[PDB]
C-alpha cells in the first residue's frame, strides 16, 4: 500500500 | 481571505486563459477516445470488415495525437506560470519584510520566518500550479463520462450508480476504523519513547542511582500494553480487506450478468458494453485521483494564509525625516530621556537622562553592568521610538536628517561584529557602493589589520569561506572597525565586549591618532575600566540615575561607586 | 552485515512461513484469472450459451475470493511481524544503549539517539513489513504473467519484447534530462535564497548601513537569473510528455493491428489476443509498482545499518565491583591523583592532589574558582576511569564495592537538578524500592519542604505536571536534597549553585543543624562565600593542584587567592 502519489503535471 | 491570491496572478491571465482551454481539450479527446476504441472492437468481432480500417486511423489520430499534444503544451506553460508566480510572490514578500521596525524581529523568531518564506512560497505555487490543475481537470473527465453514462444506457448508469455509493460508505467506515486504530497505535509508541527520551536527557543523575535497568523494565511494559493493542487493529485491517475485495467482486459480476442479458436480448451491440466498462474503470481512476489530490490542496490553502499576514502589515514608524548637510559640528545631546522596551512595557529601562557630547573630546560611560548600558547604542541608530525625552543632534532630532544620511555620518561596532559571506573588499564596505582600492587599504592600514589581511592565501581580496569561518575575534575586530573607518564619518560610537583579544596594540592606536588626532566625538561604552583611566568626560548611571559626571580626576575626588568597581577588578 | 538482521527475524520464522504462503497463493490466484476471464469472453462471442455462465461463475469465484482471502491473511501476518519486530528491536537496542559508559554520552548527541531510537527502527520495521511483501508480490507475478503470454503467442511476445525496452529506454534518459534539470533550478533558487537568509538573519548591522533595497535589487537579480533557466527546463518537460505519448501510442497501435490480422488469420482465437492485452496491461501496472519501491528499499536498507553500530557495541568499564558491607565509616581519601578528559589527553584539570576527609565532619572545597572542580564529584561518582594515583574508600578502592551498593551509600546533587514527569514522592523515593510514606514526610521537614508543598494543587501525591515547568530552581534544589536524605547517606555530596536565592537559613542550617548534627560526612563546593565561616578543613586548589589546606583561619595568614577572594566576593 503506498502513501502518497508520484509527482507530476 | 483569498481575494489576496486572486489578485496577485493578474499580470498572468493570458497563460491561465490559454491553459485551461488546452486542458479543456485535451480532456474532450480524452473521453472521446473509448466510445470510438468500442466501435472499432466491435467490428473487430461483428463485422470483420475494413471499416476497422476507418475505424482505427479515426481512432489514433485525431484523439490521441492532439490529447497528447495538448496535454504537453499544458503541463509546459502551468510550468512556466508556476515558475514566474514563486517569483514574483517571494520577491514582493521579501520587498516587504525587510521594511519593519526592529520589534518585529524580537518578537518572532528568525529560522521560523525564513522556513515561512521558502516552504510557503514553494507551498501556494504548487497550489495553483498542481493541485487546482489536476483537479480541474479530473472534474470535467468524469462529468463527460458520466453524460456518456446518460447517453448510453440508463438502465445500466443506475445500476452502477445505485452500486458505487455502497462501496464508497463501506470503504469509508471501515477505513476511518483502521485509519483511527493505528492512530492510537502510534500515539502508544510515541508515550513510550518520550519516557525512554526523558530518561535518556539527564542520564548521569540516572547513573548517579543505578536505575538504568528497571528503566529498561518499565519500557518492556508499555511496549507489551503497546503490543496488546496491536493485535485489534491488525484484526481490523484483515476485515476491512475483506469486505473491500467480496464487495467489488459481487458489484462487478453483477454488472456483466445484466450486461450480458441486456445484448443478448438485443438492446444494445456489443461494443458499447466494451466502451462501457472502460469507463467505468476510468471513473474509479478519477475519483481515487481526485480523492487523494483534495486533502493536499487543502493542506495548501491552509498554508497559504501565514504569508499575508506579513504581507502588508504596516511598520509604526517611517524614514519620513530629510535632511542632510554638508558637514556639521558634531555635537550630541541627550535630554531627560526615559525608554523602555516596547515588548514588556512594565520595567524602566530609562529615566530622565540628559548629557551633551563634546566635538572632539571622547566621552565616556561606563554602567555599573547590571543597569542600562547597551541602550544608548540603540538610541543613536533609530532604531525604536522613545518614551520621554527627545535626543536631538546639533538641535535636530533624529526624525529631522534623511536615513540613508544619518547612517552615512555616524558609523557603529557591535561586540559580536557579524560578517557576510562575501569577500573582504566586499565586506570592507558593505554598505557604501563606489569605492577605491586606495582609500580601503589606507583605511587598513589605518586599521593595524592589514598584517593579517595580506598574509592569506589570496591576501587582499580572499573571501569568508566557508561562512566566513577563518578569522578569530581580534581578526573580525579590526576588520569590523575597518569597516567603521573607510566610510570616514564625523561620528563614531564604539562598544567592544569583554574578552578584548587586542593585546593593547589597537588602544595605543586609538590613543595616538583616533582618539585625539581624529577629530569626532567617538563615545565609547566600556567594558573591563581599561580605558576608564585615560578619556575626557566619564559618566555612569543606573537605569536612568546618574551618581557621577565628570573628568576621571573628580571620579577620584569622589570615588562613590567609581573606585569600589575599579579596586575590585585589581 | 545483512545477515545481523536475519539474526533478530529469527524467533519468527513460523510467521514468516505462512505469510510467504499465503502470499504465494494470492499471487497464483490474480496470475491466473484473467486468461479464464478471456476463456469466458472467447465464450461470449462463440459458445453464447449455457456452458458460458457456468465456466464464468466457477471461474470468477473460486479466483477472486481465494484472492482476496489470501491477501487479507497475508496483511494481518505482516501487521503481526511488523509489531513483533519494533518491539523487540527497541527493547533490544534501548536496553544496551543505557549500559554503555558515561563518556559516550559525553561524546555522542542527544536528539540523534532519540531518532535513532524512534524513526529508524520504524523504518527497518518498515523495510521487512512493506518493501520484501510487495517486491516479492511483484516479481512472482511479473514471472507467472510473463510465462503466460510467452506461452500463448511467441510473435506478439517477440513483439512487446522489442517494445517495452524502447519506451523503457527513451523515458529514462529523457527524465534523467528533466531531474537534471529540475534539480538545478531548486539548487539555483537556494542558493538564492541563502543570501537573503544571511541579510535576514542578523538584519540590525545592515539597518545600521541601510542596503536593504540593494538586498532587494540583487536578490530580484537572481531570481531573474534562476527563472531564465526554468524556461529551458519546462520546455524540456513538454517535450519529454510528447515524447512518451507519442511512443508509446504507435506500439499500443502497432500491437492491436498486428492482433487483428493475426486473428483474421485464423490460427488464434480472440481470446487468445483478450488474454494477451489484459495480462499486458497488469505487466504495465507490476513495472510502475517495482520501480517505485526499489529506490526506497535502498533507501531502508541504508538507514537498516546504523542500530547495529550501537546494538552491539562493548561497554569501556567492567563493574566487577562487589563489596558492600553492613554498614561503613566514610574516610573517603584520595592519592595524588591526576585527570585530563578522554576527549583531549592534553587538556589537563587534574595534577596530582591527594587529602583525606574525615568522617562524622563537615568538609568544603573551592579551588582557583576557574577550574571545573566538580570534576572531583565526577571522580567521586565513578564515571571515568583514572589515569594517576587511586581513589579509595575507607582503605578499599572505590571499584571493588558493589555498584549498586555504592551508588545507594553515597549521595549527589547537582547544580541544576532536573526532575521528571512522575509525582514528587516518587520524584523522591525514586531509585529504591517503595519505601513508606512517613520518610518522604519526614524528608520534607528535614527539607523545609513540607510547607510549599501543601500550597501545590494536591500536595503529596500531586505531579509535577506540564512536562515539569512549574516549581522555582529554589524548591527543586530543595526536593532534590529531600531525595538524598531518604536514603539516610551516612556520606554526602553537596554543591549549592550560583544563585542560591532561597529563604538561605536552610543553607545555615545544613552548615549546622539538617545534616551537620548526625553522622553526615558532608563534602562541600560554593560560590556563595557565606559557607567559608561554617567550615572544618577548607582545601584551595588551582588548575588541579592543592596550595592550601587546614581551617580559613590558616587561611587568614596565607590570603594568596583566599583573601584576594574573599574581597572579590565583595
Ligand atoms: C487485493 C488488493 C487490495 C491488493 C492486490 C494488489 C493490487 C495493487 C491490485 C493490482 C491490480 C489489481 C487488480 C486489477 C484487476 C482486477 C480484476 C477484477 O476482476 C473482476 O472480475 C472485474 C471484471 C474483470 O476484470 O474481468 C478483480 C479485481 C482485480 C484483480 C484487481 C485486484 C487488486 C489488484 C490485483
Ligand atoms: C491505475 C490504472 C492504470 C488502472 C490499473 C489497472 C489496469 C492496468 C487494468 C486492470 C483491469 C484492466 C481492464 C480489464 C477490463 C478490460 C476490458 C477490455 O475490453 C476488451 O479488450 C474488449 C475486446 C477487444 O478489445 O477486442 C479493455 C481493457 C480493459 C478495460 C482492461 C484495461 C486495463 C485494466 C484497467
Ligand atoms: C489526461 C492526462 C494528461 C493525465 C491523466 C492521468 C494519465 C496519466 C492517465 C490516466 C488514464 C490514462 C489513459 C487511459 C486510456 C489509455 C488508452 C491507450 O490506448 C492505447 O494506445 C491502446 C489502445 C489503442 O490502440 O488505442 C493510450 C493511453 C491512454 C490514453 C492512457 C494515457 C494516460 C492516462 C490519461
Amino acid at each position: 500500500r503506498r502513501y502518497q502519489k508520484s509527482t507530476e503535471l | 481571505t483569498l481575494q489576496k491570491l486572486l489578485s496577485y496572478t493578474k499580470p498572468d491571465v493570458a497563460f491561465l486563459v490559454a491553459a485551461s482551454f488546452f486542458l479543456i481539450v485535451a480532456a474532450l479527446g480524452e473521453t472521446f477516445l473509448p466510445y470510438y476504441t468500442g466501435r472499432a472492437i466491435d467490428s473487430i468481432v461483428i463485422q470483420k470488415s475494413m471499416d476497422q480500417f476507418t475505424t482505427a486511423v479515426v481512432v489514433v489520430c485525431l484523439l490521441a495525437i492532439g490529447s497528447s499534444l495538448a496535454a504537453g503544451i499544458r503541463g509546459g506553460i502551468f510550468t512556466l506560470v508556476f515558475a514566474r508566480l514563486n517569483i514574483r510572490l517571494r520577491n514582493c514578500l521579501f520587498r516587504s519584510l525587510v521594511s519593519q521596525e526592529t520589534s518585529f524581529f524580537d518578537e518572532n523568531r528568525t529560522g521560523d520566518l525564513i522556513s515561512r518564506l521558502t516552504s510557503d512560497t514553494t507551498m501556494v505555487s504548487d497550489l495553483v500550479s498542481q493541485n487546482i490543475n489536476i483537479f480541474l481537470r479530473n472534474t470535467v473527465k468524469v462529468t463527460g463520462v458520466v453524460v456518456f453514462m446518460f447517453s448510453l444506457s440508463w438502465q445500466l448508469s443506475l445500476v452502477t450508480f445505485m452500486g458505487f455509493p455502497i462501496i464508497m460508505m463501506v470503504s469509508n467506515i471501515y477505513g476511518k476504523y483502521y485509519k483511527r486504530l493505528s492512530k492510537e497505535v502510534q500515539s502508544a509508541l510515541a508515550r513510550a519513547s518520550t519516557t525512554a527520551e526523558e530518561t535518556i536527557s539527564a542520564m548521569k543523575t540516572v547513573r548517579s542511582f543505578a536505575n538504568e535497568e528497571e528503566e529498561a523494565e518499565v519500557f518492556l511494559r508499555k511496549l507489551q500494553q503497546v503490543y496488546k493493542l496491536n493485535r485489534k487493529e491488525a484484526a481490523a485491517y484483515m476485515s476491512y480487506v475483506w469486505g473491500s475485495g467480496l464487495t467489488l467482486l459481487v458489484v462487478q459480476v453483477s454488472i456483466l450478468y445484466y450486461g450480458g442479458h441486456l445484448v443478448i436480448s438485443g438492446q444494445m451491440s456489443s461494443g458499447n458494453l466494451i466502451a462501457f466498462i472502460i469507463y467505468e474503470f476510468v471513473l474509479g481512476d478519477c475519483m481515487e485521483s481526485v480523492g487523494s489530490v483534495y486533502s493536499g490542496l487543502m493542506q495548501g490553502v491552509g498554508a497559504a494564509e501565514k504569508v499575508f499576514e506579513f504581507i502588508d502589515r504596516q511598520p509604526t514608524m517611517v524614514h519620513d525625516g530629510s535632511l542632510a548637510p554638508d558637514h556639521l559640528e558634531g555635537r550630541v545631546d541627550f535630554e531627560n530621556v526615559t525608554f523602555t522596551y516596547r515588548t514588556r512595557p512594565h520595567t524602566q529601562v530609562l529615566q530622565n537622562v540628559s548629557f551633551s557630547l563634546s566635538p572632539g573630546k571622547v566621552t565616556a560611560l561606563v554602567g555599573p553592568s547590571g543597569s542600562g548600558k547597551s541602550s544608548c547604542v540603540n538610541i543613536l541608530e533609530n532604531f525604536y521610538p522613545l518614551q520621554g525625552g527627545r535626543v536631538l543632534l546639533d538641535g535636530k532630532p533624529i526624525g529631522a536628517y534623511d536615513h540613508k544620511y544619518l547612517h552615512r555620518v555616524i558609523s557603529l561596532v557591535s561586540q559580536e561584529p557579524v560578517l557576510f559571506a562575501r569577500s573582504i573588499t566586499d565586506n570592507i564596505s558593505y554598505g557604501l557602493p563606489t569605492v577605491p582600492f586606495e582609500m580601503v587599504v589606507e583605511a587598513a592600514q589605518k586599521a593595524n589589520a592589514h598584517g593579517f589581511i595580506m598574509e592569506l592565501q589570496d591576501g587582499y581580496s580572499t573571501e569568508t569561506g566557508e561562512k566566513g569561518a577563518q578569522l578569530s575575534g581580534g581578526q573580525k575586530q579590526r576588520v569590523a572597525m575597518a569597516r567603521a573607518l573607510v566610510r570616514n564619518p564625523p561620528v563614531l560610537i564604539l562598544d567592544e565586549a569583554t574578552s578584548a583579544l587586542d593585546a593593547e596594540s589597537e588602544y595605543l592606536i586609538q590613543q595616538a591618532i583616533h582618539g585625539n588626532l581624529q577629530r569626532h566625538t567617538v563615545l565609547i561604552i566600556a567594558h573591563r575600566l581599561s580605558t576608564v583611566e585615560r578619556a575626557h568626560l566619564i559618566v555612569v548611571l543606573d537605569k536612568g540615575r546618574v551618581v557621577q559626571q565628570g573628568t576621571h580626576q573628580q571620579l577620584l575626588a569622589q570615588g562613590g561607586l567609581y573606585a569600589k568597581l575599579v579596586q575590585r577588578q585589581m
